[PDB]
């Protein structure tokens, strides 16, 4: 049994709020394969940081892969307010997680997107006249409500969409904003890993 | 002596001498004698020369305008002049170095250019060609392309399409430039969507198969232009890369639904302060940005935002007012209602909702025309209590309590209304009256309120005017059961209290309008007065707009019901007069003096003789969706569709068969199509109603052609001679 | 007594019955009484019912016309009748079967139909729907399709055009049946390179945005439709396999450049006669050609083509006449014009190039009407010498110098301008008669020449109008040199040419017009001579038809010159009597006689005071290529182009300072377009002159509706009595 590393690099990568929530029980891993496969710019793993997680046993495994423009590298940083921490994605370091960047070249056989998008603006209108706009942050690990308008990704930037939450969302309208930077020459990957504990569950281990 | 024939008005016998001058500096201005522009120094007066009669600079082609470069380096030429619509036109534009005495030879600006402005400060050009926007850092270099997404007719970058150039902006430039120049903001509209209206254009003798014009004009109720508004920072302009620009976002609580953005005024060198519209024209939203170094982008913030709620109508006299910012930008000066619904100035603060008003009273402020940093000047009607009246005052920014007039005793006697241009820094001032005598230009000092000198006093013309029977004129009020209104009347020369006098009765009755003020004018109704001994009195009703938001907001949703039936009411209490023959009455209006004309005589008051609608407006579904949404609403059976078709000149065309009708129109308008007054016309043959018509060909809806011109105004002269007996 | 009224007149209070009957057979015709269609006897007179009023049957839709199949087993029956053009429109139709009682709902006829007809024998059926020729050949079964090229203002497969429509065919139907009906032959047009006229109709009020009306519509000297000739044998048709249309092409001395296509007609029931025309409207070529049994195709030989050429005008009044074939096929009747210029009868033969005066005199055959195998009737303006009468004779075609009038001593006091419609085989014929008189219909017998009965003899009418003061009416004649030209004068009643009356001169002044003729009407000029006291004469100068060609083709190349000059010496010897006002005299017309009008009014004549203009031409290069190149030319600088400038409308625009003109036209008008009359006016506007206008919104050139039929003439009539006070 092994951890299958194929399904990162397989297909077109998603945008940074819809990432793909990964999981990994009782298989064998090597991060080594990922490292040398793909070119990293950047390593700020933090917490536990072995200067690698490739050897510690665990109970799962957990990838937030999406593509990401290097420019933007210091919003996802620890510690930032930023657009991407908001509306976009906060990194879990209530648990075991750290951070990874890299790039594609044309060697590999990963398709580039149309366009890097992020939200902008995710708004919940409240009161007569629609008047109060009270922000929706994102606890850490969670999608964003404003997700599910353009899932797969912005087709411009400035795009203004909308939608009435029910009763049950807190009520009042959700406008969403997206931005697109225009897309680079060569692509570009970013990883967050989530390690998880079994204190009775420990299967995942290292080759 | 003489009179005011039609002669010496169709040809401007008597004509009115201005005086319009350029601040360049904090201390001097170019005015233009014969042909010379000749630059003056403001606290002295003695004009030394900065560009001789000699211009052959394209030898041949007439300059049709200039604009002198800020640094005074350059001098823009422009000829080839194309008119469009109100704010438009293209032309042709060359340089001309005043540093060197050459013509600029060298990457010159395309034959067929929109739209051309200089930075504030310093030389760089920004101009429109082909709806697209470029820059010129040196005038004698090679261009830099922002927009690669311009379409004739569809996308419009830096320019405004027909709607928000006639009324949003008023203006055919959407290109604004920072305090710097470092960056230029543009806006981006999208006309996709938005319905076309063909009309005819026959265009000459010799085109054999007339041409159809085909604009984007959304009618009320229809699909209606979108906006995007941008940022470029021009100061990092390459060759080697198209240009970036940062676009910026409207709040979110405009984007709910379809907004329009009214108002962009830069703050600080780094913020800019846009101000949005919603689409039902209640709410508004003021958005202050502050470039972010770090980021590269604008950062909009919400605790910033400042909401105009208006429950008793639309926001705004005609669009809601822009902010007078002070120099650290944290604050700023603005014209809102207060609790009473009279307009005046309230001092916000940038992030703080509250604001605390500084002018208060039973008059309304009109503009705020200069911020120093230990005054504020403001033209208001307060003075004597007279709507028609403006004056300047300055309020101390330290006390609020302290307010001085300063063109209020300068010439009571003969100024009443005012109009003021002041100098960079606010150091100087020119006063430009126009009151009840002749127009008289002066300069005043800023330090201390000193009188310089009379710029244009008008002495000629008063000399002329000495041998010519002029009209008098008489602005008083009405009691409407317990308010005030006010109105004017031209009385004819030696006008006798005992003796009946015919009245014709001029109208607008627009939404938030003036028409019974103190400006002196020398127009048709000079000739009225003067030769054919008619009065011709205008009236305020509901709906002006200078006497509070109580009077004004009384025909929110309403349109064609107070404006129609105050008039009415106005014209039975002239009769009440002594002066006034009851038999002869007669209304008249261009295109809401002609829909309000319209519908007072197709009512069975039986007040009025006849009336003249000069492209008048028919049914509101017809209009555009800027200006009738505004004041009606939309035309669904849910909101207003009642009124909409409740409000119509077509339906009440059986009470026509009491009236004598002249309904004039020019067959090329397109701003109140010709398709009014062909519905009109439809509607009263149908039911069997004579009634006169002219059709005026390839003319818009300002007739303005100097035959045209001089014909729809001896054509109505002989149908009021005709009705007047 | 009373007086004719505009209430009168406008609403048709005193009406002229009319006997309109339909031939079936030798003896039989059909007649629409109450509801019923009846079946009369002719010899006897007695009556039956065809069918009964059983149209209520159906109580969906209002039976608009119905036709009978000429066996008399089937009809056709119109309703949702919608009207593009003056012959065009569209309806849907059900065939009622008249043997069983049923009406047929198998294989309906579509609803969008454009053109539908019976074949001459049996009850086949060829109709057009989306320019696509169908054939039934029994109601109960589908139709098989014949031409699948069929476009929407592209290709027009049995129907004519806009312009063969209004000038050449005079008719919308542009497919023939063969005798039997064994053959079916039709025309293809092909309008893709002819320019688009585009004018705004706007709709009923409900409608936002008004809509542009786009059709091809050739100008003076642009690029003409094509046309393409095709016969089909019905017999062989079959639904497996399509049908096979055989073309028989033009002959070689029209393929060189543009040609018309001006007749068909068949002369056997295999020998059909094609007429081609060319653009250079005086030389065209007949085409006597025949079918082959063996071959299957038309071969069309050149020993029987007949030309016909003119070297003073133009070939043909309005157009080449049509040929009348004798039962053999061997030899046709036509009538052409002589040495002299006169029109008259030519025997020819298909194999011979000389044809043989039958007729020779100083007047003109108008039609031939029958041809038997003894005897050929025809319509002449012989008796009396009066070109106005219009009187019926025959010759025997044995001997030619046998002539007898059939109805010039009927009711000579009564009737002179006779119309006859003829049975089949030619055995009873119903003379119409207008003349000066209440008009009159008789049946009369082709054996022996004596009247069976009195149709309708209009009693109650002149019972009703011996209560009315109404006018009289005078014909002469004025000599102008060497020639005597003639005019009509509508007198008021109680005549007295002591006194002076005032004059209205009603102008057509077309070419080959005749207005002085003798028929009797109730028309707008029987109000004004009735009630007004106003003469209203007409008169006939040069260019007028009927006269020769002497007189008719004195217009030549030359359109606008002698009209207008014949008419103003025709006011002035009008003026010159002893009982016309030489102050009050004015000039209309509706057509050619408003561009008479407008051209004898700006001519500076100064003999008239007053003119209105209805519906006028301005430019002959604003016209269609047919009607205009006919009688001058083509507009290029080799041919004619000094007078397609030379001639206008508005080159004459300074000297309507000394008239008072009204100018009406309506604004969705095909024939002559709004453009002719929005440029009179801007010309008029660019000099200076003060006009009245009207527009009429969505009318068209006949402005016919009832309200803006009222409309029109309550308006003029207005003017009218304005001008006269
Ligand atoms: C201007 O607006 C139109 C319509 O609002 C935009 O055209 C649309 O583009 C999207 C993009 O895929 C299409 O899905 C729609 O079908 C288009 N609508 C049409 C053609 O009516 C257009 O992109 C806009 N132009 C800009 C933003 O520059
Ligand atoms: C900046 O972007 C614009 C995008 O429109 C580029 O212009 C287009 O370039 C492509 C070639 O890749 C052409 O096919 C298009 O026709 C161009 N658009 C127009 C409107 O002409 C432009 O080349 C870019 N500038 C640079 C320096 O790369
Ligand atoms: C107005 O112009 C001055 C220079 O003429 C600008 O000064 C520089 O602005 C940039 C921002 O674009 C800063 O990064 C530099 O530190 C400034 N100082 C320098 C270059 O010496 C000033 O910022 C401009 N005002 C703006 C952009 O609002
Ligand atoms: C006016 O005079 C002052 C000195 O009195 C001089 O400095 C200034 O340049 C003059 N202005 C002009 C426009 O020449
Ligand atoms: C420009 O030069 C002088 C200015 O004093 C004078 O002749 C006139 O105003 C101008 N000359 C011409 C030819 O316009
Ligand atoms: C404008 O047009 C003229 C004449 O066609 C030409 O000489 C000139 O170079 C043009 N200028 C530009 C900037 O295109
Ligand atoms: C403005 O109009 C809307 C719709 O007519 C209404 O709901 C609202 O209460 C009005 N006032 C404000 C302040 O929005
Ligand atoms: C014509 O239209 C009517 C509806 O008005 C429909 O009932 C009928 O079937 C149609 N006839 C044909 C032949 O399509
Ligand atoms: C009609 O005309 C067009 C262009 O003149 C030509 O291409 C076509 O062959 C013609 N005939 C048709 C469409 O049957
Ligand atoms: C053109 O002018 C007059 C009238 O306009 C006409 O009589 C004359 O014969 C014409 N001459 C030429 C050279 O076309």
């Amino acid at each position: 049994v092994e951890c299958d590393f194929t399904k990162l690099l397989s297909g077109t990568p998603p945008q940074v709020y819809n990432f793909n929530r990964l999981v990994f029980t009782n298989c064998n891993y090597n991060l080594t394969k990922l490292l040398s496969l793909f070119m990293v710019n950047e390593f700020s793993c933090d917490g536990i940081s072995p200067d690698a997680i490739a050897r510690g046993c665990y109970s799962s495994l957990t990838v937030d892969y999406f593509a990401y423009p290097l420019s933007m590298k210091s919003y996802m940083q620890p510690g930032s307010a930023g657009v991407i921490s908001q509306y976009n994605y906060k990194q879990s370091f209530a648990n075991p997680t750290c951070r990874i960047f890299a790039t594609a070249p044309a060697n590999l056989t990963i398709t580039k997107p149309s366009s890097y998008s992020f939200i902008s603006k995710c708004s919940r209108l409240t009161g007569d006249n629609s008047h109060i706009e009270t922000p929706i942050v994102i606890n850490p690990g969670e999608y964003s409500i404003c997700k599910n308008f353009a899932p797969n990704g912005f087709s411009q930037d400035g795009d203004y969409f909308t939608r009435q939450l029910s009763q049950l969302e807190g009520g009042g309208i959700l406008v969403g904003v997206g931005s697109v930077t225009p897309m680079t020459d060569t692509l570009q990957m970013g990883f967050i890993i989530s390690v998880q504990y079994g204190t009775d569950t420990n299967s995942v281990c290292p080759m | 002596r003489k009179t005011y024939t039609l002669t010496d008005y169709l040809k401007n016998t008597y004509r009115l001498k201005l005086y319009s001058l350029r601040w360049i500096s904090d201390h001097e201005y170019l005015y233009k004698q014969e042909n010379n522009i000749l630059v003056f120094n403001a606290e002295y007066g003695n004009s030394s020369v900065f560009l001789e009669n000699s211009t052959f600079d394209e030898f041949g082609h007439s300059i049709n305008d200039y604009s002198i470069s800020p640094d005074g380096q350059f001098i823009l030429l422009e000829y080839n002049y194309v008119k469009q619509w109100r704010h438009s036109y293209t032309a042709s534009y060359d340089i001309y170095d005043l540093n060197k005495r050459q013509l600029i030879t060298e990457e010159r600006i395309p034959n067929n250019t929109q739209w051309v402005t200089w930075s504030p400060v310093g030389h760089k050009l920004a101009y429109v060609w082909n709806n697209d926007i470029y820059v010129k850092i040196e005038p004698n270099l090679p261009s830099y392309r922002i927009t690669w997404t311009g379409k004739e007719d569809i996308i419009y970058n830096g320019i405004t399409d027909w709607v928000y150039e006639e009324e949003v902006f008023s203006a055919y430039s959407a290109l604004w430039w920072s305090p710097n120049g470092t960056f230029l903001a543009y806006a981006q509209f999208n006309d996709t969507e938005v319905p076309l209206i063909e009309y005819s254009f026959y265009s000459d003798e010799s085109l054999q198969y007339p041409k159809t014009v085909r604009v984007p004009y959304p009618k009320a109720g229809a699909v209606n232009p979108t906006v995007k508004f941008f940022v470029v920072n021009t100061d990092s302009l390459s060759s080697v890369t198209n240009a970036t620009s940062i676009q910026i976002t409207a709040p979110a609580s405009m984007l709910i639904g379809d907004h329009y953005l009214c108002d962009v005024t830069w703050a600080t060198q780094e913020r800019i302060s846009l101000q949005w519209l919603r689409r039902i024209q209640n709410y508004s939203v003021m958005d202050i940005c502050d470039y972010d170094e770090s980021s590269g982008r604008w950062n909009c913030l919400v605790a910033r935002q400042h909401i105009e709620m208006s429950t008793t109508g639309w926001v705004g006299r005609f669009r809601p007012s822009e902010p007078h910012f002070t120099l650290d930008g944290n604050s700023f000066y603005k014209i809102i209602s207060n609790e009473e619904g009279y307009r005046h100035i309230c001092y916000f603060q940038i992030d703080k909702k509250d604001c605390t008003f500084i002018t208060k009273g039973t008059w309304e402020v009109i503009g705020i025309e200069a911020l120093t940093s230990d005054y504020l000047y403001y033209i208001s009607n307060e003075y004597k209590g007279m709507p028609g009246g403006r004056n300047l005052y300055k309020i101390q920014l330290s006390d609020y309590t302290k307010v001085t007039c300063l063109s209020c005793e300068l010439n009571p006697e003969r100024c009443q209304y005012y109009s003021v241009s002041f100098s960079k820094e606010a150091k100087y001032y020119q006063l430009r009256c126009s009151g009840p005598g002749l127009p008289l230009y002066t300069l005043h000092s800023s330090v201390n309120d000193k009188g310089l000198r009379v710029l244009e006093d008008n002495s000629a013309l008063d000399k002329m005017l000495q041998n010519v029977q002029m009209p008098s004129k008489k602005l008083d009020f009405i009691i409407l059961n317990e308010t005030k209104f006010w109105y004017q009347m031209i009385l004819p020369p030696h006008f006798d209290k005992s003796k009946k006098y015919p009245l014709l009765l001029d109208v607008y009755a627009g939404p938030c309008s003036q028409k019974a003020d103190t400006v002196f004018r020398l127009n048709w109704a000079t000739y009225l007065a003067s030769t054919e001994n008619i009065i011709v009195a205008s009236f305020d009703g509901r709906g002006s707009g200078y006497q509070g938001d109580k009077i004004m907001h009384a025909i929110n949703r309403r349109l064609g019901t107070f404006e129609v039936e105050d008039q009415i009411e106005a014209a039975r209490q002239f009769s009440k007069m002594g002066f006034v023959d009851n038999k002869r009455i007669a209304i008249w209006g261009w295109s809401y003096g002609g829909y309000v004309t319209s519908m007072v005589l197709g009512s069975g008051s039986g007040v009025f003789k006849c009336g003249i609608a000069v492209a008048p407006v028919s049914r509101w579904e017809y209009y555009d969706s800027v200006y009738t949404e505004r004041y009606m609403g939309l035309p669904t059976p849910e909101d207003n569709l009642d009124h909409y078709r409740n409000s119509t000149v077509m339906s009440r065309a059986e009470n026509f068969k009491q009236v004598e009708y002249l309904l004039i129109h020019g067959t090329a308008d397109d701003n109140v199509h010709f398709q009014q007054s062909a519905q009109i016309s439809k509607a009263l043959v149908d039911v069997g109603v004579d009634f006169q018509a002219m059709w005026y060909t390839d003319e818009d809806h300002g007739i303005a052609s100097s035959t045209a011109h001089q014909h729809i105004y001896t054509h109505m002269s002989h149908f009021i001679k005709q009705c007047f007996s």
